[PDB]
This record gives C-alpha cells, structure tokens and sequence, in this order.
C-alpha cells in the first residue's frame, strides 16, 4: 500500500515519541523491525518512505537487545546503510538518522569488527562528514560520537585512512560549544594520537584543547577528555612543549590544568587525567616546577590522595606528580616532615601494585636546633615505619629493578639515623639486600649501591658464625 | 559463531592478494582492483567440522612504506598465507625476505601456504609449477597450490585446506 504504508509510517513516527508504547510494540508478534525492513525494501526511491522510516529506527534501536542487535548485522544493517547513504547522499535528514542508527547499533563489540570490515566499511561516515554536512552541527556531533565508538583495537585502519585523523580535527575546531562533540572527539583523538604520530599538524590539537579547557569549565567529562588529549599529545610530540606557557603568544595551559584539578575534586577520574597532564607538563620544564610549588598544589594533591584513599590509580598519579614536581627542589625540613607519613600511608593503602610504588619510591627520594628538628623528623619517620614498608616492598618484588635500586638508595640514606641499627635490627633488613644482591649480581649500579648497604648492615648478630658464609661468597 | 580465525595474507605489490581475498568472501573479481593502502579486514563465518568458525582475513599492502605497519599482526596471526606471481620471478625471489618478515614475527602455529597467482597462462609463467615445489624445501608447515583468482580456480581449497589443517592443528 504505497500510499497507505507511508501514512502508517507517519503515524508511527508521531507515536514512537511518546514512549512506553514502544515496549508494547516490541512485545508483539509483529516483528516490527522486519515490517519496517520489508517496507523499505518494498519502497525504495521515496523521501517519505525512507526518511520517516529511518527516524523510526533512530529511536527504536535504543531498546532491542544485545544479541538481536548482534544478529541484525547479517543483512539488516545492509538495507539501512546501503539504501540511505547511497540512495540519498544529499538528503540531510536521512544521513543524519543513518549515522544515528548506525551509532546506536555500534555498541556491541562483535558488531564493530563487522562495521570495520572490508565489505561493510565505516568510512561512509567520512563521506558524510565531508559532503552531506560541511556546516551542520547535528551531523558532525553524531558522526564524531560514532567514530569514537568505533575505536577498538583496530586503530591502524582508521588512522591510516588519513580522512579520519584529519576530519575529526576540523570538526573540533569548527564547533567549540557542543559538549558531546568534545567528549567524543578528544577521546578519539587521545586514542589515535600515538598512531597518527607514528607517521604543523601538532599545532592542531593544542589550541582546540586549550579553548576546550577554558570554555566548558563547569563540566567534568569535557575536561577529563581535554586533559587526556593534551597529555597524550605532548607526550608524543615534544617539539611543542615550548608552544605553551604563561608568557605572551603562549597558552598558560598549566594554570588551567591546575584549576581543573582543583574544581572537580570529588571525581577521581578527572584528577587522574589532570595529574598525568601536570606530570607531563613538568617533565620537560623547569620554570613550572616552582610556581605550583609556590601555588601550594602539593598540599592539595595530598588532600586529594587523602580523599580517594581507597583507589590506587590516583595514588599512582599523585606520587608521580610529586615526582616530577620535586624534581630538583630545595626544601625546608618542615616540608618533608609534614609530607612523608602521608605518602607512606598512600603506600600501605596500596601495598600491592608495582607502579604505585615505583613512582612513589621515585618521588620519596627527593626529601632524603635544626639537628633537633632532624632528630624528631627521623624518629617520627621510623614511627611511621618507612623501613618495614620499603624492605617488604623489595621482598614483594624480586623483579622491578628500578625500585630495587632506588629503595636501596633510600635505606642507605636512612641508615644515618640513630634508630637504624636499633630498628633495622628491630625489624631486620640485611637478608633482603643479600637476596637482591644475588638476584641482581650483574647490574653494576645495583651492585655498587647495595654493596655499601652490605657494609652498613653487618653487625655481630649478622656476622655470627655460620651466617657469614653466604656473605663471604657473595662478596668475593 | 564457534571460533574466530586470524589468517594473514602477504605478498608482493600488485600480485592479486586483494584480488584473491574478495573472490573467497565476496566472490567478486575486478581487473581494476585498487591496491590496498594498509591492512584491511574481511569478515567471514564458515560452518565446518561441526563449528561455525569466524574468519578474519588481513590483506596487507606489500609496498616498502607499509612494511612496519603490517608487522603488528603477524604475532597474532594464526594461519599465514603467502601469495606470489608467475610473470615476475622478482615477486618470487623475495620470498625469503617475506620469510624474513615471517620468521622475525610469526608464532609457532603458522602453517605456511604458497600460491601461484593467475594460473590462466602458466605456459608464459616465469616460474615453473615445480619451482614452488622446489621452493617447498622449507619446514613441514610450508605447502603449495597454484591457483587463479580470475578463473576462481581452487580459491576455497586455498583457505579451506589451510583452515582444515589449522583446525587439525587445533586440538
Ligand atoms: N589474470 C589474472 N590477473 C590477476 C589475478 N589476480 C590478480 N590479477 C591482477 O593483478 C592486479 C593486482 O591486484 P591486487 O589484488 O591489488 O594485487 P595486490 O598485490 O594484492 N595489491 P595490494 O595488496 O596492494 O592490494 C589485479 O588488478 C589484476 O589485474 C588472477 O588470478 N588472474
Ligand atoms: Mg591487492
């Protein structure tokens, strides 16, 4: 009924927007999707039969299944994609809904590889983003959300087809206000920046990410995505470290990253992204690692670690930020006195992950009358039991030679405190050094660092007869 | 959907891998087939041995600029095909170099299969059908079957006898 089916579809198009009749429509013996597909197969070449019908699948695909959705890629997607994109490569409403329904069914992982196959190629999206809408907001928003959804482990198709790693960038710089566009685009670009820089262009991400950092200030998701994309840009193209800064002609992006860290304090994800962002900021600058120190950001990141104490990722990132922050900073005794037991709390809260102790060990080194101050400092320090933490850490990780060097350096530093041969002998340390010495004999740096410790932890208890045979063999 | 397979297809430029790929899945031939610009899927699910087995064909490029890009897939490739031409012994005389790209990255269960392309005019071939059998002197994985994507000759038994032996290598 080529004139009575169209009005039936029009009734459907007005009916579906009410909602909750929708589940009743699905709960039927109609196979309503098969009805619509048989209709569209019956009536090609018709704006009303095509457009109203796609507007329907547009809202109808939101609640079907996961498996019938996974089933539908047999030949159903074929009807929608083919007819609409090809038959109607200039009908803006149709391609908008075609990208929308494709994005909706692009959810299950077993469908994405079908969508990125050779027969079904999801680069019609590019043809749409170029031709059908050079100046339409809704099409660009939906297409870029689709392209972010497509980024599974097959990155070297999307990036190698250079009509994706470029067109998304023009989409970002075109519309700087659509928030969904931002949280799709910058996430996609952070996931593709490594592979696109495995092959100026680096100027493109930076200004867009800076304006996105400033403008959509109140939102969390846009700034998690922004700090992520900026971090993953600068950590792969070092040449534009100089292109930012508080100086004229530059972007004071470090101020914005600090502010974004301060704002959405309750969310661990944005603090994680901002901490990695500030880390890679400080990693290739020396002016930055005095201002934030003067800006008191260390106490704030200590507070944030005190808040998200039950989460190891932000603990890793906070210790890492402290690492790059204190990288070459003179300090008063009150600083390290207040600081250290917080960090040991951070470690004994996450006493299981190598990286959360890798970066923390890499940071804690920097801190190690005024003598009375040092006396109470080290006494409360062993009260916070540094020595048990680090020695059991090396006990926990026969591997990870970085901490197997640095924590040894820490202990050799700490042994100049009067409790050492009391408390390293009220806890025991030397056998771990011996087990690591035989674990790492060939490493010259680990050998020489641990050898002075061997000379600093042998008392009459440890050199009691019989117990020195292993020490003799390992020394010779 | 029982298992998904990870066959790779490598070979020289313009030999016909992209030709031989779609002749097995889309069954379409075209003399004006554009050379592939990187790696590319081609999904296919075939039911065999009481199991609906999925298949991922990864057509690589072959050009020198795209040598490093394709390299990330051999360490995850289950089966490995090598395709080579017949007019061009130079497309044959780099098979150890292809093997150099194989041996540096292939896994333990890589069952090689050689295939001469375009068998329609083998009398004018620069390479004999026995030269590949003379090239078959490699390890026990290496097999051989001359074929043709134009004549659609034995294109299934290229993949089928491979994936049968692959599933035979499977427990
Ligand atoms: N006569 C004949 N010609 C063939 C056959 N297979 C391929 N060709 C020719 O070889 C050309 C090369 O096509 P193609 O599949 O891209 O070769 P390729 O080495 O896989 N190139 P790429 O991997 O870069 O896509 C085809 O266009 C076709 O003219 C065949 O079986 N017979
Ligand atoms: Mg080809």
């Amino acid at each position: 009924s080529v004139n009575l089916s169209v009005i039936g579809l029009k009734t459907l198009d007005l009916l579906l927007t009410s909602g909750k009749i929708t589940l009743l429509i699905l709960d039927e013996e109609s196979d309503i999707f098969m009805l619509i597909f048989d209709a569209m197969h019956s009536f090609p070449a018709n704006d009303e039969v095509q457009k109203l019908g796609c507007k329907a699948l547009h809202v109808l695909f939101e609640r079907v299944s996961e498996e019938q959705l996974t089933e539908f890629v047999e030949n159903k997607d074929y009807m929608i994609l083919l007819s609409a994109l090809t038959n109607f490569k200039d009908e803006e409403e149709i391609v908008l809904h075609v990208l929308h329904c494709l994005h909706s069914l692009a959810i299950p992982c077993n469908n994405v590889e079908v969508l990125m196959s050779g027969n079904v190629r999801c680069y019609n999206i590019v043809v749409e983003a170029m031709k059908a809408f050079p100046m339409s907001e809704r099409i660009q928003e939906v297409s870029c959300c689709l392209l972010h959804r497509l980024t599974l482990g097959n990155f070297f198709n999307i990036l190698v087809l250079n009509e994706v790693h470029e067109f998304v960038v023009k989409a970002v710089q075109q519309y700087p206000e659509n928030a969904a566009l931002q949280i799709s685009a910058l996430s996609c670009l952070a996931l593709l920046t490594e592979t696109i820089f495995l092959n100026e262009d680096k100027l493109f991400w930076l200004e867009a990410c800076y304006k996105a950092l400033t403008w959509h200030r109140k939102n969390k998701h846009v700034q998690e995505a922004a700090c992520w994309a900026l971090n993953n840009l600068l950590m792969y193209q070092n040449s534009l470290h100089e292109k930012i800064g508080d100086e004229d002609g530059h972007f004071p992006a470090h101020r914005e990253v600090m502010l974004s860290m301060l704002m959405h304090s309750s969310s661990k994800e944005v603090f994680q992204a901002s901490a990695n962002a500030l880390s890679t900021l400080l990693e290739q600058n020396v002016n930055f690692r005095k201002i934030l120190l003067s800006k008191g950001i260390h106490l704030n990141v200590l507070e944030l670690m005190q808040k998200h104490i039950h989460s190891p990722e932000v603990a890793e990132s906070g210790c890492k930020m402290l690492n790059h922050l204190f990288e070459g900073s003179n300090t008063s005794l009150d600083i390290m006195a207040a600081v250290v037991p917080k960090i040991l709390t951070v470690m004994k809260r996450h006493e299981t992950s190598l990286p959360v102790q890798l970066e923390a060990l890499r940071a804690i080194l920097h801190f190690i009358e005024f003598h009375h101050k040092l006396n109470m400092v080290k006494k409360q320090c062993f009260k916070n039991d540094i020595h048990k933490l680090v020695l059991a850490a090396l006990n926990r990780f026969i591997g990870n030679p970085g901490i197997q060097k640095c924590g040894l350096k820490v202990i050799s530093s700490i042994v100049h405190f009067p409790d050492a041969l009391e408390m390293l002998s009220l806890e025991g340390a030397m056998d771990s050094v011996l087990h690591t010495l035989q674990m790492y004999p060939d490493d010259q740096e680990i050998q020489c660092l641990g050898l002075s410790l061997i000379g600093y932890l042998i008392t009459k208890k440890n050199v009691f007869i019989g117990t020195g045979h292993l020490l003799a063999k390992i020394l010779v | 959907a029982d298992f998904k397979l990870q066959v790779i297809i490598i070979g020289s430029r313009g030999v016909g891998k992209t030709s031989l790929m779609e002749r097995f899945t889309d069954d379409t031939f075209c003399e004006a087939c554009k050379s592939t610009v990187g790696v590319d899927f081609k999904i296919k699910t075939v039911e065999l041995r009481g199991k609906k087995i999925r298949l991922q064909i990864w057509d690589t490029a072959g050009l020198e600029r795209f040598n490093s890009i394709t390299s990330a897939y051999y360490r995850s490739a289950k089966g490995i095909i090598l395709v080579y031409d017949i007019t061009k012994k130079e497309t044959f005389d780099d098979l150890p170099k292809w093997m150099k790209m194989i041996d540096k990255y292939a896994s333990e269960d890589a069952e090689l299969l050689l295939v001469g392309n375009k068998l329609d005019c083998e009398t004018d071939r620069e390479i004999t059908r026995q030269q590949g059998e003379k090239f078959a002197q490699q390890i026990t994985g290496m097999r051989f079957c001359e074929a043709s994507a134009k004549d659609n000759f034995n294109v299934d038994e290229i993949f089928l006898k491979l994936v049968d032996d692959i599933l035979k290598k499977m427990p």
